Formats: C-alpha cells, structure tokens, sequence
RNA sequence: GGUGAAAUUCUUGGAUUUAUUGAAGACUAACUACUGCGAAAGCAUUUGCCAAGGACGUUUUCAUUAAUCAAGAACGAAAGUUAGGGGAUCGAAGAUGAUCAGAUACCGUCGUAGUCUUAACCAUAAACUAUGCCGACUAGGGAUCGGGUGGUGUUUUUUUAAUGACCCACUCGGCACCUUACGAGAAAUCAAAGUCUUUGGGUUCUGGGGGGAGUAUGGUCGCAAGGCUGAAACUUAAAGGAAUU
C-alpha cells in the first residue's frame, strides 16, 4: 500500500459484527442527529463530529445508531460543505508547504513532498469531477488554492 | 563469484558511511569495512613496573594506561597478520 | 507567443557584445526590471528608480537598496546579524 | 587496456575527429 | 486555530471590511472585536485604537500583512482591519 | 621537602625528544634528544638511544637542583600516528633506573576532534 | 558621479529655532520618513550612527570615521561595511576589519552608521558598450578614453616608440623613482596572476 | 646526526643556570596544602626585571596533591600566577581538566554518552563556560546489553544538566565554584535531578576552563592568600 | 625533518621542542553497533524557528477513488563549468629529491586548479542487494529498532501514587540474522533466486555468440567537457559462467 511512499504498516478499524448495536444505548436516534447538526454548524468536519460523538457520547458509529452516515445527515440537513473534506485538508497541505517553499527555497525535500501532495490532489480531483461531486472544469490552481482553502 | 553475504563488511540498510583513514598506510575505507582493534596497553612496557615502583613518589596507585582504537585496512590488517585468511567452513565463523 | 526562446529580454542587443555578456545582463535586468511590493502597503507597486533606489507609485515611500534588487542578500544577513546582537546586548 | 583507459582514448580520439570537424563544417 | 475561528465567522456571524466601515462600526457602538493587521499604517491603527478605547471593544493583532488578513478572512482582495459585529456561532468573543 | 619538575618525553618515529621542565612549564632544562647520541640515522628513535639520551637529563637536572619530576609522554599526536614512539616507554626508564624518581605519569597526545584531513590520499601510502 | 543614492535626514538645532538638513549616505534598508536617532545613547538600529565605543564586537557598521570630528571617512561606497573586532577599555581604542581586508586601530569616539550602504552589488554587469562607459565617466572626470603607453611614440611615453608594440624595460617601477618614470607597475612586490591565497 | 649537518651558522658560554633564581608558589586558601612547588626565573635585572616575566604563567598541578586525599588524582587543577610578594609566587583559579586516563576511561561503547556546555558568568564577573559528561547504565535486572537513550531522554537530561549548572554558578563566587566543584556535590545534584529520566553513571564536569577575567583587584587575592 | 635505506628542505638569522595567547578555514572522532531515517544520492556537536514523513493506537470519515507504466517531469555521490566570497590541511598539473638499465610511476619535500559556501549548469558510477514494482501462500529459532497491550512483576522519587527506566508474555511494521532444504538453480547459493514441462496473479524495462562498437553518421540537450537515441561494412569458432584435480 501507502500510495506515495514505501511503507506496508497496516492499521485501521475493526467494527464490530453487530449491525444493531451497542444495546446498551438508550438515547433516540432523533437526539444524536440534532447533536450532529450542532456540531456541524460550528464549523467540525464529519470526522471530528464522529470523533468527538465517540469519545464523549455513548455513539460507537452514527451508522447503526441513525440510518445514514454523518456526512449523509450533514447535506439532508443543508450542512454540506462546498468541497469534499478530504479534498479540502490536502490542497490546505499543499499551500503550507507552498509557504514554506517561498521563504526557504534549498529545501529539495519540500519540493519532492509538495509534487507528490500535488499529484495526489490531481488524483483525488479526477474521481470527484468523475463521480459529480465538483464542477466538471473544476481545476487546482496554485495561486488560487489559497483562497479555496479560505 | 559472490565470497561473503556481507559483500564489503557490515553493512545492510545504509547505503553510505562516512569513511575512516587507516592508521598505517592513510588509506580511506569505509567507517564499516574497517577493521578495528582497541588497545588497552599500559602506558609502561612489560614487567619495568617494579623499577618504577621504588622510584615512585606517593604509594604508587597511579599504573595509567593508554588507550586507542586503531582503524586498519584490509591491505594492512593481513601484512601486519592482524587478519589471517581462513577455510570457506571457518570463514562463516564470526 | 514566445518570439524569442532563450534570449529573452536582451534582444535589443541583436547580436553584438557576446552571448555570455548578453546572458549575465540578461539576468540582472530581469531583476532589475522586476516589479516588486511595498513591505509598508502590501501591493505589488515597488518599481527601480536611480541606482540603488526603489520607489512606489502608490505609497510613494522609497526604499535604499542594491542596484538591481530590491534587497541584497548580504544586506538580508547583516540585518540579522544587527538583530540578533540588538537583542542579545538589550536583554 | 582497462575500461577507463580505452574509454579516454577513445574519447580524446573523438575530440581530435571533432577538431578536425570543425575546420570544414 | 486563529484562521478558523475567522473563517467560521466569516461563515457565521455578521462581518464588515475595511477600515471606514470599521470605524462607522466603532462610532455607533455594533462592534466588539476589530483585528488589525501587522501591516497597517501605524497612524491609522492608533486611531482605531482610540475608537477602540473609547468604545469599549477588544483590539486583536493579526500577525501579517493586509494580503495574509484578507487570506484568513476568505476574500481575494486586502483588508488591513476586519470589525466583527456578531460572533455567530464561532466562539473568537469569549476566547483569545 | 621535594622540588618538582615535568619530563614532556615526546615519543615518535625517527626521532625522541626528552625534555625536563619545571612546574610552571615557562623554564627549560636539559633539552638533550635522541639524535644527538647515535651516528646512524636510523636509530635515533630506537630504545637504545633514548636511554642515553635520558642518562644525561637526569644529570643536567640533578646538578641544576631538580631531583623529581612529573611524566607527561606524548606522540606525534594530530593526524599522524596517535601512537606513541618505539624508545618513548625506555627513556622513561632510563631517568627512573638514574636516581631521579618519578610520579603522575600523564599520556598528552593530541588527539584531533576530526580536524584538517591526514596526508597520503584516498589509495594509501602504496609502497 | 557616485554609485551609492544619497538620503536627507534633518534634525533639529538644539541652540536656536531652525531646521538643520544633513546629507547622509543612504543605507540598505533606510526609507523615506524614517527617524534616525544619531547620537551616543542610541540603540542598536539600522541607519543609527552610535559611536564604535559602544557596540558589541562583530558589528557591521558604515561611514566610519578615521578620527573623532571627522563627519565620515571609511566605508563610503556602494557596498562596502567595516567590521568591529574588539574593542580595548584602557586607552579606549576600537578594533576594524576595513573592506580593503587591512587591519585598522581607531579612537572609540569614531561615530559609525549601521548597517551597509545601498547599492550594493553594482559592479556586477558589464557595461555591453562604450556609451555607457562614456556616460558614467562623464559624471566623474576626464580619464576615458584611455590610450595605451605601449602604442604612443617615445616622447609622449617611456613605453612607446619602436618598429614593433612592446615596453622594452621592465614594467616595474622602484618607489624611489621621480616623476616621469612611473609609468606602470609602481612598487610591485610581485606580478603575474593570483594564484592561491594572497596571505593578507 | 652529530656528523650530518653541513651549515651550522649561515651568518659567519657560561652556564646559564647561575643567573637564575628560584620562586615557591602559593595556591589559593580553597586547597588546603598549598605547597606548590617551585619554578625557575631569570634573576631581576634593570631592563625586563622578574616580576614582569614572572607576572605571566599558569602552572598545571593534581587536585589530589591540593588536597592531601587520592579521590581526586583524575583531575588536575590549572593555577593561573598574576602577583608575586618576593620570592612567593601567588597563584589563582584558572580552570579544570579531566585526565586523558579518566576521560577515555569511562567512554565505553554499548552505552550513550550524554555532554553538555554552558556560558554563564559569575558573581565576580568571571565567565566561565563549564562542561559536564554522562554516561547511561545498565539497571540491575536488565539482560540487553546495549542500555541506550530514545535521543528525546538525552535532551531532557542536557536540559536538566544545563540549567543545574546554571543554577549553582549564577549567584556564587569564583572561590565559592572552586569550594563547590572539590566537594562534588554538584554530580549529587544531577543524580538527584536526572534520576526520573534515565539511571546513568559516571556523572561529571569536564572543564571549567576561564573565558574571560575581570579588573585585576588585587584585593581578592590577599583575602585568597591568607 | 622524513624513508626499507637516503636525499631535497628547515637550522647562531635559534630550526625542532616547551609555555602564555591570537587569527583563518575545514571537520563532527572516541560514544559508532550484522543500529536509525530518507524515493535514491545521502544524512552524526548544541540550541531556536519553518514545514514534512514512516510506523503504531482508533467501534472517526470518504469510498473503489487502485497497482504497473511509452511520452513527460522532480531529485540525483564525486569530478567538471560560469560569476563572487573564502582558501587553513589534503592535493589532477607542475617543480625537485631519490630507487631503478631506463622511472616525468610507486616513496620524500613543496605546490596551482580543486577540496568549503552563494547563484546558475553538468543528468554520469561497481548510482550493486550486479536481484524492478504491487499482491497471496509456504520450515523453524533467537536477537534488535519504533509503536501498542497485559502481567499486585523488578527498580526509581516522598520506603510505598503516578510517570519514567528495566523483566516476562503477546501483537504490527522494520534493518537484518542463525539452523535446515519441502522447493529452485549449471553450480556457487537462495525464506526467495521457492509456489516454472503438474509450465497462466497484475504490470514496466532489457538481452539473442565473441569483436568491430557504444564506434561512424543523422537528430537532440549542454558554455564546454559530455549526456540520450544509435548502425553498417568487415573478421572470428569460439568467447563467457560456476565448480573439480
């Protein structure tokens, strides 16, 4: 694996069997959506939303415990940010590196890393222009990915 | 053909060292392909110790000793006889 | 539409005064000719004056510098220098 | 001869062909 | 992080730009917090310190130029001093 | 009751070097060598010289008023041999063995934290 | 006729009601309505003309005075700093690396102005034609064009005359030598190309 | 090579032991045997005199000779002479040096070696820049015989070590470091700050060596020499 | 001073040596390892700042966005080139001392370019693990690096909480290693170089006897030195690989 580099580590999670779960969980499934939405509405990406719904709420997956997924309940409810999440952390990346390369321009290292960031933005693009998600001219431009990141 | 698994001397996941000098004939080998022999030698010959005892100030106590590590090359280490050849069978031997 | 493909600015020249002078003056007029930002305004507006001179059509504040560049990198680290031994001295 | 050396004499070789080149090109 | 908490307000709670409509902003009194950039002239900062001052709001210091504010802000353009005239749902009222 | 002094036996190749000093390191008494005993030039740093050499540093010095000193025996040092000479360890012995004691015996070869670069080449001294 | 731009700092007659404008050279770094605080008690800023007597060693400083009362000696040109080596408390003398590289001992009330003078760099493009050779020496005086020695008769230079271009003696010339026969290499310890270290 | 040189003199006799004289020196009251020794000097004469060519030495001796005991033979104490009072040349600190036998002694492979410095300026005004050593053990039980550092413990260490040193040089004389240093309480006090970190061994300070001196004050030293 | 031995060379103008310092540049011993990181080249003093990366932990999120690659692009040891700074040791050239029948080679003493750095080029190596990348399975054993888990485990501060450092057991990813040879190979040898005449997991590149020859020419890149692509005529029955005596 590991897409850009040469590492093998595996490590991920391991959900469990149980589709219908914890049991022990008693709040309703209307109560964990509004809590989604109001962490949704300051500003928490769906993984910090599951993240801290994880640790601080008895809510092992918003799976089971609702009908969709977090990012699912986040455009029924009109909380759906403009691009993907994922998309949006890696060109956010590859503009700090651009910083750091307008200062200290030796660093060679920063150039490989910044090309690979780039190719993997170009990557990630092409799937979401493929599977309608951005416009279909929608393109990364380096002067223009600062304001994206906004 | 292939002689040893460790081709050069010791040295599998670096790809480059900095190189050492031989102490004998100022030869440049790498840190890893040298050979090196550490000598705890007394700072005085053989015996002597007891001519230097009674000439001693204080109870004596002091008996210092040197020491040195020296880096030889492959080259040197076999003319000095520090590094002998040996059997293919006792060339594994480490 | 790319009318010149290496000799770029100095094509005034032709071809007289040889093609290694032709590169160094090259180098330093695109430098020298090079727009670059106020550090007291932010736009882009700082343009060569005079030698060593550096002024702006918007903030018209202007700057003492090198002849071609608006700032030496010796300048660059004698600043630094000045700081750090500022800094080190008023502590 | 060794590599390196043939390699040289050859290639100084080519030098003086390419001298020699330039005086009719 | 700074950056964030600007841009949830941004996204959020009610914002102006500029430095007239901060200081109409400050003169009628809808302003709490105005952030001003490390890049304004320094006449032009102190008077919005003093409407600052005699309004009762919080003073912020942007560690850039009007570029890197307008950047945080999410805007293309400069703003060398941005007013926030309701925080929204972000929280850069009650912290920092 | 005892006055005191510092050998410096600097020991190398080709040559020996004794050279009795005194406390403060300023003051040079009986800077007799190696080479200046044999009629060979090639045993001038061999044992057999610096026993006399070292015979008659622990005459001068006696005569002087020296009657003890510190040993301190060097190398070449720098980048060249770090080891010490063939004769250095018998001349050690030869003012020991003439009366003159002897104490705190201290090794002040100059070892370098990697400095300059040690001549020969990257091939060796082929011979 | 100089290479390095000039700044006009003015300050304020202690004594009487009046305005005093004084001609500074302009340094790397010194833009228009900067405050200069020239002076003893200064702090240590750029474009600030502190005495060499109160800086911490390895300071680069720029119009440094010979003597004290001297309003400006060394490191005048484009480029060009002075650099503080040590300074000694008794007999209060400053120690200066000058940019020719010669060691130099100063008096400690020598008024030095911080920093390194603008325009640094400028001898680094050929001047491609003769206009522009022309041009720059016009401003300055009348020493171009330049005729060589070797190509004049024998009366107008000691190098001229003969069927053939060539100096005839040796190029160098004794400093114990009278007007008329410095026409070369005046004292020259050596000759040929630099190779290696000059052992300055 | 007594018959080898051709060129003896390219230009074209009384002993010189009978013009000189000889000084005992005198250690600081921090040593308790002050008992030096004695140095040879030319004999004072109307153009460069004693005292002046005398007035410049620094005289290497053991702190074990200093102080009678042999727990400080690795260490030789560097006494720099500035004053004479006719015919007892006296003596001050000047610095500390771990013996080549000591030093290369306790640097071992298989284990870490931890160094430190620090620039710090006295109470007299004395700056000194002072060097300690350390060395990671190997705790009892332990079976793997590399007893090494992660690099993130060897900082933590270099910077409890640093600001120990600061701590008990900022706000102490040079006499008092001098009566601070032979005691070795200041190893004490690493060991006690270091131990939450890593074991280690061998705790020292390598060098106190001098950087800079302050107005010569030829009052300290009278109140030195008692 | 140096060498197997000598000599050039330095020495009443004090060489060599010792003691107190100062300046300049280079370098990062000992600690330094069948040890770590990095795509490779490569990277070893301390501190501060900048961004980046592998592994681990995860009941967090997206969801097949993936693997290999013509063309194309980034980095790319040393040496070499352009223009400054720097220039202490070593040191292509060169000058001498020898040895030798001859020695402009090995050895000795000097010594320019270079060795360091800034900005721009050069795109090469035994750049090797002579073994392309991704994925699956297959004999055991121990040590070690990084993370995690458990054991009233041991030690540590205030004997005894934490934490940290160690012991034992387990787990994931590593640099690797020891013994066997199911299996493979011409053999040397290999936990892959095995699962290939019981021949088929996916993909890229290269080779068709030895010379001529990586030469000639034609393109292409480069300031140059040189790099990439790249023959033919002609000649030969042999070269070449691993082992045995």
């Amino acid at each position: 694996g590991r897409m850009h580099s040469a590492g093998k580590g595996i490590s991920s999670s391991a959900i469990p069997y149980s589709r219908n779960a914890p049991a022990w969980f008693k709040l309703s499934s209307e109560s964990v959506i509004e809590q989604i939405v109001k962490y949704a509405r300051k500003g928490l990406t769906p993984s910090q939303i599951g993240v801290l719904l994880r640790d601080a709420h008895g809510v092992t997956q918003a799976r089971v415990i609702t009908g969709n997924k977090i990012m699912r309940i986040l455009k029924s409810n009109g909380l759906a940010p403009e691009i993907p999440e994922d998309l949006y952390y890696l060109i956010k990346k590859a503009v700090s590196v651009r910083k750091h390369l307008e200062r200290n321009r030796k660093d060679k290292d920063a150039k490989f890393r910044l090309i690979l960031i780039e190719s993997r933005i170009h990557r990630l693009a092409r799937y979401y222009r493929t599977v309608a998600v951005l416009p279909p001219n929608w393109k990364y431009e380096s002067a223009t990915a600062s304001a994206l990141v906004n | 053909p292939k002689k040893r698994a460790s081709n050069g001397r010791n040295k599998k996941g670096r790809g480059h060292v900095k190189p050492v000098r031989c102490v004998n004939c100022s030869k440049s080998i790498p840190k890893d392909k040298a050979i090196k022999r550490m000598a705890i030698r007394n700072i005085v010959e053989a015996a002597a110790v007891r001519d230097l005892s009674e000439a001693s100030v204080y109870p004596e106590y002091a008996l210092p000793k040197t020491y040195n590590k020296l880096h030889y090359c492959v080259s040197c280490a076999i003319h000095a006889r520090i590094v002998r050849v040996r059997s293919r069978e006792d060339r594994k031997n480490r | 539409a790319k009318r010149t493909k290496k000799v770029g600015i100095t094509g005034k020249y032709g071809v007289r005064y040889g093609s290694s002078l032709r590169r160094q003056v090259k180098k330093l007029e695109i430098q020298q000719h090079a727009r670059y930002d106020c550090s007291f305004c932010g736009k882009k507006t700082v343009k060569r004056g005079a030698a060593g001179i550096w002024t702006c059509s918007c903030c018209k504040k202007t700057v003492a510098g090198g002849a071609y560049t608006v700032s030496t990198a010796a300048a660059a680290t004698v600043r630094s220098t000045i700081r750090r031994l500022r800094e080190m001295v008023e502590a | 001869m060794r590599a390196k050396w043939r390699k040289k004499r050859t290639r100084r070789l080519k030098r003086k062909r390419r001298k020699v080149r330039a005086r009719s090109k | 992080s700074i950056n964030q908490k600007l841009a949830l307000v941004i996204k959020s709670g009610k914002y102006t730009l500029g430095y007239k409509s901060t200081v109409k902003s400050l003169r009628q009194g809808k302003s709490k917090l105005i952030i001003i950039a490390a890049n304004t002239p320094v006449l032009r900062k102190s008077e919005l310190e003093y409407y600052a001052m005699l309004s009762k709001t919080k003073v912020y210091y942007f560690q850039g130029g009007n570029n890197e504010l307008g950047t945080a802000v999410g805007k293309l353009f400069r703003v060398g001093v941005v007013s926030i005239l309701e925080a929204g749902d972000s929280d850069i009222l009650t912290t920092l | 009751s005892q006055v005191f002094g510092v050998a410096r036996i600097y020991a190398s190749f080709n040559d020996t070097f004794v050279h009795v000093t005194d406390l403060s390191g300023k003051e040079t008494i009986a800077r007799v060598t190696g080479g200046m005993k044999v009629k060979a030039d090639r045993d001038e740093s061999s044992p057999y010289a610096a026993m006399l050499a070292a015979q008659d540093v622990a005459a001068k010095c006696k005569e002087v008023g020296i009657t003890a000193v510190h040993v301190k025996i060097r190398a070449t040092g720098g980048t060249r041999t770090k080891t010490p000479g063939p004769g250095g360890q018998a001349a050690l012995r030869a003012l020991a063995r003439s009366g003159l004691r002897i104490g705190r015996i201290e090794d002040v070869t100059p070892v370098p934290s990697d400095s300059t670069r040690k001549k020969g080449g990257r091939r060796g001294r082929r011979l | 006729g100089r290479g390095a731009p000039l700044a006009k700092v003015v300050f304020r007659d202690p004594y009487k009601y009046r305005l005093r404008e004084e001609i500074f050279i302009a340094n790397e770094g010194v833009h228009t309505g900067q405050f200069i605080y020239a002076g003893k008690k200064a702090s240590l800023n750029v474009g600030n003309v502190l005495p060499l007597g109160s800086v911490p060693e390895g300071t680069i400083v720029s119009n440094v005075e010979e003597k004290p009362g001297d309003r400006g000696a060394l490191a005048r040109a484009s480029g060009n700093y002075v650099i503080i080596i040590g300074h000694n408390p008794d007999e209060n003398k400053t120690r200066v690396r000058l940019p020719s590289g010669a060691k130099k001992v100063i008096s400690s009330d020598a008024r030095g102005v911080i920093g390194v003078i603008a325009g640094g760099g400028r001898v680094d493009k050929p001047l491609l034609k003769a206009g522009r050779a022309f041009h720059k020496y016009r401003l300055k005086r009348n020493s171009w064009p330049k005729t060589r020695g070797v190509a004049m008769n024998p009366v107008d230079h000691p190098h001229g005359g003969g069927n053939h271009q060539h100096i005839g003696k040796a190029s160098t010339i004794s400093r114990g030598a009278v007007s008329g026969q410095k026409a070369g290499l005046i004292a020259a310890r050596r000759t040929g190309l630099l190779r290696g270290s000059q052992k300055t | 090579a007594v018959g080898k040189n051709k060129r003896l003199s390219k230009g074209k006799v009384v002993d010189p032991f009978t013009r000189k004289e000889w000084f005992d020196i005198k250690a600081p009251s921090t040593f308790e045997n002050r008992n030096v020794g004695k140095t040879l000097v030319n004999k004072s004469t109307g153009l460069k005199s004693a005292s002046d060519a005398l007035k410049g030495r620094v005289v290497e001796v053991c702190l074990a000779d200093l102080q009678g005991s042999e727990d400080h033979s690795f260490r030789k104490i560097k006494l720099r002479v500035d004053e004479v009072q006719g015919k007892n040349l006296l003596t001050n600190f000047h610095g500390m040096d771990f013996t080549t036998d000591k030093l290369r002694s306790m640097v071992r492979k298989w284990q870490t070696l931890i160094e430190a410095n620090v620039t710090v300026k006295t109470s007299d005004d004395y700056v000194l820049r002072i060097f300690a050593i350390a060395f990671t053990r190997k705790q009892a039980n332990q079976v793997k015989r590399h007893s090494y550092a992660q690099s993130s413990h060897i900082r933590a260490i270099r910077k409890v070590i640093s600001e120990i040193l600061t701590k008990e040089v900022q706000g102490s004389t040079l006499a008092q470091l001098t009566s601070k240093l032979i005691p070795e309480v200041i190893n004490k006090e690493i060991e006690n700050a270091t131990k939450d970190i890593f074991p280690l061994q061998n705790i020292h300070v390598r060098k106190v060596k001098l950087l800079k001196q302050p107005k010569f004050d030829v009052g300290a030293l009278m109140a030195l020499h008692g």
